[PDB]
């Protein structure tokens, strides 16, 4: 019984059932230029949508891959080569990368 | 010598600093070893741990001197920020001084150090400042 | 901790005088200037090594960001 | 065990008790009221 | 000095006159000090308050 | 040789400071119960004198003023007293712990 | 006889606050364990007055503190003087703790185990209470510390989700902070209390490190009028800093609503954390980051077990002085490494530094303390 | 790139004792509800809070009545606004930041409470901001964004009414480019800071209560401490 | 209706390590101008002198305002 | 010898729980001071999560408790302990006063 009443203070401070009310979110792709990212909210995240340059698409061809920590290679990640959508989250501790 | 005398004064001074105090001690590092060198050939120590003894003391005491003059350079010319005037380094001939009375334990020639040194050091600062030959023209 | 077992002591006479007839101050500017400058005497030697040298640390810290971040080229 | 005798605080007595030879009766009231007077001063201020 | 002293045995030797004394010491000091530091405030600008261009308009 | 050590301990014995305060060398040690032990095994002249030199130094340290010059405990004239006393209850301490292990 | 030996409240405070033996030669540095206590109750009053003035919610929080600051009169001095209140908490605490660390006070073994509790106490008042203004800097700098606790494998993550109560920063997050930066005072005012009653039992401590227990005189009515001029002290510095310069540890992001989007390059935590958010990303490793952080802390737990020199003081040692020292002007280092942004020079000084906080530490101080213990005959 | 550094100008509130010119308070409202207020919004400071600083109660009062407030319900519940005279705050020219950020070239104007305080130096950086537009040396120049050396990234979305817009002071203060940018600039600083006179007020209070108070109280622990500075010890065995 | 913003301005500058700076930054700008589109822009001197002017400024700015 | 008598906690400890003697004597209306006690940190508690989930408002006041009693994992009987728990608690604390007026404890 002492289990049990500890699992309802767990889950009372678990997480809000409102909060749990996530959702999907629809993203128009045209008023968005070369090498331009904006940054949509959603599930309290950054949600980067970029069109990138073509010339840092240079400067990404010209990232080698086994000199890397972990080679992600950018054609076996996205479908373009100048857009791109990430959650906008440094993994490391989850800021806003500018 | 020329070359390291050299390289204590081609620093702009300015602030580019601890190179600065590395020059200075390197400085007292010599002056202290030739008039060291010259009391170990005109005493004869007996036993020789005393000669390398007053050559240690001698040396170590030029070099202080050196670093507490370097010290007080640079901290002066970074505060101040006006880096033309020979009364930092008048403060700096001062502390030099104070500091050669402080390692021979006795303040009125620490005194009367401070007086002369710091007299030599902007005598030394300002006729670098405005230009006064090293011994000659010697042309006329 | 009581007041009183302290420890045991023999042979000591303790004299001391009221606060009101003796002064507040007694030679205030004769006595403790030289005592606070001996104070500063025992310290300095062993207190100021450190923070120099943080010192000019901190210089050189400022100094390298500002000449590495702004770089001139040849170009 | 006689000789027993008081290290002199000429050094550090007030200058009415500075007198080792005058009493100590009319010399008290002013010095208790200035010390109290001091306390007083501090005792103001704390209560404004 | 014994002014001090006719101090200490008017104000000074009862407690609740004590008390009482620093009653009416800290109330008129408080009373005038505040009046003296306001004229000290005023007097370091005179010219910057809102009372005096207030009032002369 | 061995004179520049002793000159090095003679040093470092000036430049300590519990001299300037009259104290000896035996009288700043750190208390265990071991320590307890040699202060209660003492003699009882040596153990007033002990007091009298601790409490002169508080005496000296609560108006943080120094002795003058000529009361200073010079070298190697200080009673090295503690070392035999403290070196048996400690040998002791070595003789309970290898007799029970 | 006495009431003041009778009553059984004023037994316990006649023996604690009146006839309390402390030796007889207390420098300044004493004074800094009653400034400690009446920097908490003033703490405490001030946030209560704060806490009859707040909304908290992320809608509301900016605009309430806005309507302290405003409307609400003299509150603008409550919220300064909490603020300011804080920071003056924290230089006494660290004098508090250097002390007990210089003169040899740290033998006192659970009282010292008692202390380290009431560190890490402190330190999550401080964080709870700066999460609760929900400014940028505030927004930010709570993402930032709270996936560090996520970097535990395994639980950590899920434990980072429970302290959460949602899946971001929410406004849940920010009741959960408001109840604890509420609650934790009280716990560290007993625990406090439990710190001066090991104290009490086991005894206090002269400069000089001697056994002073010859020297006693009671705590009234010395001590008494020297932490009464401490306390003045104390308000002394407070109103300087809160009727003069307000911004000397006031931050610029902090004044801004927490745009949930911008994140400013000045990204620094609130500045006393600067010690140790500094060491936190001197290494490049993330659970090595931040089991080196608890181990620091943790180093100061096990400070009294290297203690093997024979003399407790360091009034009577150059050598461990010298090394403290330089411990001080490391720690100054260390904490302007954290007031710097990220680069390769300040990276390089300060892995330098924090692996020389270590180095004095686990090395010097007991390398010395075995040269003393040899050099002069011990 | 880098941050310019701001300068440090010998202001009228400078020294640690000064109060505001109140008079430059009203010229700096004065400037900020012709100009400064079609674009940036300062809410959090009401009509109220001018009514002892920089204007009489009375002619703020008509100063507030100038001004519609588009209040809430009323007693059929749609609609209807106001005149609005005391328990009012500025009026939002923009709604929404996302119409703020659409009303220009993206990049929506903050809010003018905090931000003397709040932007790594005080009214200086505002100043030499207002009065810094200058040339590039070839950067993009991305079609509306104008240089300006005291910005981080220096494109900056806002015109300069520097001296654009002189307005017609009330008085005949000539309307040249420091003096409006100062007062205005001064306007801000007392914006956010409602206390600035009142609380240097109390610190110089403050400051002759310690210099009254403090010597006192330690004379008075060197007095009661004068027994043990003077107590002295003997040593009495047989 | 000339304020003595651009007064002082136009008024401190007469012969200074400003004036000396804006030489350089002339030195930098034919370099940049007559080498065609490389990286190196002439900016870093752009904002040292022009800080240095304002602050020389700043230094008798109030006087006539 | 004992951790239990020489610790300085421990010491408050025996003195409060262990060893107090206590008459031989009471029945169970003498349970009412741990009862009161125990209800007391209990409703500490209930209030604590309760103030985790609670924003102080008119605006918002009745709203959030609602929250509490919808969105909480079993928040609503965090609720019902909090104010049950109060009720509980006045009951017992008549007792212990009634206790304390009858059986001649009010002597003390
Ligand atoms: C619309 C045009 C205006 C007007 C009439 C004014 N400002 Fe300015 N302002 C505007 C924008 C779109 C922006 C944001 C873009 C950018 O910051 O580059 C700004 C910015 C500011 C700032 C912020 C500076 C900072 O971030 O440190 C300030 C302090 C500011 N604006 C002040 C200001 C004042 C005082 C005005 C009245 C004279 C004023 N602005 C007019 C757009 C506009
Ligand atoms: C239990 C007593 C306390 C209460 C009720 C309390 C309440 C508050 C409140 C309401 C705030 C937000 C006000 C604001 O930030 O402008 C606050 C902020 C803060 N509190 Fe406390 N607090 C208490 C004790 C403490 C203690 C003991 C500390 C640590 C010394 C502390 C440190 C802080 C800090 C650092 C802030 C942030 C200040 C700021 O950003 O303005 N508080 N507190
Ligand atoms: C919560 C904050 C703290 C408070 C309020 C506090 C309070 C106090 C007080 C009032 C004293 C007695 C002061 C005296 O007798 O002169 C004291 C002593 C002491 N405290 Fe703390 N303390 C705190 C934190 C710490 C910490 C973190 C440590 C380190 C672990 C610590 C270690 C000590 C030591 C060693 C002493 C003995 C002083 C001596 O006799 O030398 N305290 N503390
Ligand atoms: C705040 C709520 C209270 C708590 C938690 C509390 C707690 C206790 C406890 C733990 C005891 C010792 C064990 C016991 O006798 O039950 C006690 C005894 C007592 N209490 Fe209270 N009490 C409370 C309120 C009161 C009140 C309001 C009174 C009436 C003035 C009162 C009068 C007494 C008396 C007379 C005793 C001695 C009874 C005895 O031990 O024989 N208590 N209380
Ligand atoms: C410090 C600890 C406590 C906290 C943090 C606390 C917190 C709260 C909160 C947030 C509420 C409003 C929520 C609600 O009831 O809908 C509340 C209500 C209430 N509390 Fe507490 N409380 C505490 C202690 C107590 C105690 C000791 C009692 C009395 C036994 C008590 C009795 C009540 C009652 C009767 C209500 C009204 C319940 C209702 O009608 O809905 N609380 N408390
Ligand atoms: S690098 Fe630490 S969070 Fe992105």
């Amino acid at each position: 019984a002492a289990k049990n009443v500890v699992s309802q203070f767990v889950s009372s401070m678990s997480a809000s059932a409102d909060v749990l009310a996530m959702s999907k979110i629809e993203i128009k792709l045209s008023d968005i230029p070369e090498g331009k990212n904006m940054a949509f909210k959603w599930r309290g995240k950054p949600l980067f949508v970029r069109h990138r340059t073509k010339k840092e698409i240079d400067q990404e061809a010209a990232v080698e891959v086994s000199q890397l920590r972990d080679p992600q290679h950018d054609l076996e990640r996205v479908k373009k080569p100048e857009w791109v959508i990430l959650i906008g989250v440094c993994t490391h501790l989850g800021c806003v990368p500018i | 010598a020329k070359t390291l005398l050299h390289q204590y004064w081609d620093i702009p001074e300015g602030t580019e600093c601890h190179r600065k105090t590395y020059a200075a001690t390197s400085i007292g590092g010599a002056s202290g070893l030739v008039v060291s060198a010259y009391s170990v050939a005109l005493k004869t120590p007996t036993s020789f741990l005393e000669g390398v003894a007053r050559t240690g003391r001698y040396t170590f005491t030029a070099a202080a001197i050196g670093a507490i003059f370097g010290l007080t350079s640079c901290i002066s010319a970074q505060v101040r920020e006006k880096p033309d005037d020979p009364l930092n380094y008048l403060i700096g001939g001062c502390a030099g001084g104070l500091t050669l009375g402080a390692r021979t334990r006795s303040y009125g020639i620490g005194a009367a150090a401070c007086a002369y040194m710091g007299l030599t050091a902007a005598l030394v600062k300002m006729g670098q400042l405005e230009g006064w030959k090293v011994f000659a023209e010697p042309k006329v | 901790r009581q007041f009183g077992h302290l420890t045991r002591v023999r042979h000591v006479i303790t004299y001391s005088l009221s606060p009101f007839e003796q002064r507040a101050f007694p030679h205030y500017f004769s006595k403790g200037i030289p005592n606070v400058l001996r104070r500063t005497r025992a310290c300095i030697l062993r207190v100021a090594p450190p923070f120099v040298v943080f010192y000019l640390v901190y210089t050189w810290g400022t100094q390298e960001f500002e000449k590495s971040k702004r770089k001139n080229p040849a170009a | 065990h006689t000789d027993i005798k008081v290290p002199d605080f000429s050094d550090y007595r007030r200058p009415e008790v500075l007198d080792s030879t005058k009493s100590s009766k009319e010399s008290s009231e002013a010095r208790k009221g200035f010390s109290y007077l001091i306390t007083a001063t501090t005792t103001v201020g704390v209560a404004y | 000095p014994t002014l001090t002293a006719r101090l200490y045995s008017l104000l000074f030797r009862r407690t609740s006159t004590f008390a009482l004394t620093i009653v009416v010491g800290a109330l008129f000091f408080e009373r005038a000090f505040d009046q003296g530091a306001d004229a000290i405030y005023e007097h370091i600008n005179e010219g910057k308050l809102w009372k005096h261009i207030k009032h002369k308009y | 040789s061995s004179k520049w050590l002793e000159g090095i301990r003679k040093w470092y014995y000036n430049a300590a400071g519990f001299n300037k305060l009259g104290l000896m060398r035996d009288d700043t040690i750190h208390e265990n119960d071991d320590v307890k032990e040699a202060i209660r095994r003492l003699p009882e002249n040596l153990y007033n004198d002990r007091v009298f030199r601790i409490k002169r130094a508080l005496d000296l340290s609560m108006r943080q003023q120094i002795l003058p010059k000529e009361q200073w405990t010079k070298y190697e004239e200080d009673k090295f007293y503690l070392e035999p006393y403290l070196k048996e209850v400690i040998r002791e301490r070595k003789e309970r712990e290898e007799w029970t292990k | 006889i006495n009431i003041r030996k009778t009553h059984p409240l004023m037994k316990i405070v006649n023996n604690a606050f009146i006839d309390l033996p402390a030796p007889s030669n207390i420098s300044s540095w004493w004074n800094f364990g009653s400034l400690l206590g009446i920097c908490l109750i003033l703490q405490i009053l001030t946030g209560l007055f704060l806490a009859m003035h707040y909304t908290p919610d992320t809608t509301t929080a900016f605009s309430s503190v806005t309507h302290i600051c405003r409307d609400v009169n003299y509150g603008w001095i409550i919220r300064y003087m909490h603020a300011n209140g804080a920071s003056m908490f924290f230089i006494c605490l660290f004098m508090h703790v250097g002390r007990g660390l210089y003169y040899g006070s740290y033998t006192f073994l659970e009282t010292w185990n008692i202390g380290v509790i009431l560190l890490f106490a402190t330190m999550a008042t401080a964080f709870m209470g700066y999460v609760l203004p929900w400014g940028q800097m505030s927004f930010w700098g709570a993402t930032v510390i709270t996936n560090l606790l996520s970097a535990i494998p395994y639980i950590g993550t899920n434990l980072v989700e429970w302290i959460w109560g949602g899946f971001s920063v929410d406004k849940a997050t920010l009741t959960r902070f408001f109840a604890f930066h509420f609650i934790f005072p009280f716990i560290i005012a007993a625990l406090a209390m439990v710190h001066l009653l090991f104290l009490h039992e086991t005894g206090s401590n002269n400069p000089t490190g001697i056994p002073s227990d010859t020297d006693k005189i009671p705590f009234h009515p010395y001590y008494t009028i020297k932490d009464i001029l401490g306390a003045i002290l104390l308000i002394l510095i407070l109103m300087l800093l809160v009727l003069f310069t307000p911004d000397l540890l006031g931050d610029p992001d902090n004044y801004t609503p927490a745009n949930p989007l911008n994140t400013p390059p000045h990204i620094k935590p609130e500045w006393y954390f600067l010690f140790a958010y500094a060491i936190l990303r001197s290494i490049p490793n993330k659970l090595g980051g931040v089991l080196a952080l608890v181990l620091s802390i943790l180093v100061l737990v096990i400070m009294p077990l290297l203690h093997t020199s024979k003399q407790r003081s360091m009034m009577f040692r150059p050598i461990s002085q010298c090394m403290f020292w330089i411990l001080v002007a490391d720690l100054l280092t260390l904490t302007w490494i954290g007031g710097q942004p990220v680069e390769h020079p300040y990276i390089i000084i300060g892995q330098l530094a924090s692996i020389m906080y270590f180095l004095i530490i686990l090395v010097m101080m007991p390398v010395a303390s075995i040269i003393e213990n040899n050099l002069l005959k011990w | 790139d880098l941050e310019l550094h701001p300068p440090s100008y010998p202001w009228s509130h400078r020294g640690l004792l000064s109060s505001l010119d109140h008079t430059s308070i009203r010229r700096g409202f004065q400037v900020y509800k012709q100009v400064c207020s079609s674009c940036h919004s300062m809410d959090y400071v009401a009509y109220r809070h001018l009514v002892g600083v920089c204007y009489t109660e009375d002619e703020a009062k008509a100063l507030a009545e100038e001004v519609e407030v588009q209040d809430g319900p009323n007693e059929d519940g749609e609609m209807f606004m106001r005149p609005g005279k005391l328990s009012d705050y500025f009026p939002k020219p923009y709604p929404n930041p996302e119409a703020a950020r659409a009303a220009n070239n993206g990049a929506l104007p903050p809010d003018l409470s905090y931000i003397v305080r709040a932007r790594h130096g005080g009214e200086d950086y505002v100043f030499s901001l207002l009065t810094g537009y200058c040339e590039p040396p070839r950067v993009s120049l991305r079609e509306g964004l104008y240089f300006n050396p005291y910005f981080p990234g220096q494109a900056i979305g806002m015109a300069p009414p520097i001296y654009n817009e002189v307005l017609e002071f009330d008085d005949g203060t000539p309307a040249t480019m420091s003096q409006v940018a100062k007062d205005v600039c001064t306007f801000l600083r007392w914006a956010a800071e409602p206390e600035h006179d009142h609380r240097k007020r109390m610190g110089l209070k403050m400051l002759l209560m310690m210099g009254l108070l403090l010597p006192l109280v330690y004379a008075m622990k060197r007095h009661k401490w004068s027994v043990l500075k003077s107590r002295k010890l003997a040593y009495r065995p047989p | 209706l000339v304020d003595p913003l651009t007064t002082v301005r136009e008024q401190c500058e007469q012969l200074e390590k400003c004036v000396k700076a804006r030489e350089r930054l002339e030195l930098c700008d034919e370099r940049v101008s007559s080498r065609s589109q490389t990286e190196e822009d002439c900016t870093e001197e752009l904002f040292d002198f022009l800080h240095a002017r304002d602050h020389c400024v700043a230094h008798k700015l109030f006087n006539s305002l």
